[PDB]
Parts: C-alpha cells; structure tokens; sequence
C-alpha cells in the first residue's frame, strides 16, 4: 500500500512507458509540465474496515 | 428603488466606466513585476 | 524543480482589480449623472 500511493513510484513508472515517450515534443520546459499532469491522473483511495 | 431607472442611468455613463476600469486593472502588472 | 510560480499569480489580481474598477466606474457614473 505504501508503494502504491507514493509520489516517487508514479514518477518512475511514466518515464519508462511508451505512452509518455511518444508525447514528448522535445522542449525541456514543456515535457516537465506534461509529466506533472500525468502524475495526478492516478488516485488512491484508502478504505475503511468499519464500513467494509 | 427604480432598477429600470438605474440601468438607464448607467447606460449613458458606460463610457466613463470602461475608460478607467481597464486603467485601474492596468495599475497592477507593474507591482507584479516589482514583487518577489 | 517546481513547474509554476506561486506568487504574485497575476490572474487573480487582474480579475479582482478589474471587478473593483467596474464597480467604482459605475458608481462614479451614477454620481456624475446626478452631478450634471
């Protein structure tokens, strides 16, 4: 569970996927803005055992 | 109050409003260039 | 490295300054109509 919600884990995953590599335009500043948007596309919601 | 009167009152003076609203908005954008 | 600057975030200043400018211009026009 700790690795799932980690900001670091989401960053390393996108850098090695072909989905992200074909979307790089070649400008250093633009790629960083694009990458930060992808990190927020994954959301983790913790559960509660009281409500099952 | 007379809202129908009020909109007619502001209809004639719209030029005065738009002449200085943009200027007051333009008062900033230099403090932004002078801040941290 | 951060991607975007935190302050002074010009957009909010632009919007709120313009809103205040429109309000004060409408008030000044209303006063001028009674002043003429």
């Amino acid at each position: 569970v700790m690795q799932l919600a980690s900001w670091d884990t989401r960053r390393e995953f996108w850098l090695q996927t072909d989905y992200y590599k074909q979307r790089m335009v070649g400008n250093s500043k633009a790629d960083a803005a694009l990458l930060d948007e992808m990190i927020n596309n994954i959301q983790f919601i913790p559960g509660d055992f009281t409500r099952a | 109050l007379d809202i129908r009167g009020l909109f007619r009152t502001l209809w004639a003076g719209k030029l005065w409003i738009i002449g200085m609203g943009l200027a007051f908005a333009l008062i900033a954008l230099a403090y932004t260039f002078f801040a941290r | 490295e951060p991607v975007k600057r935190d302050s002074p975030r010009r957009a909010f200043l632009m919007i709120m300054w313009g809103i205040v400018g429109g309000l004060i211009g409408a008030g000044v026009a209303l006063t001028r109509r009674c002043s003429k």
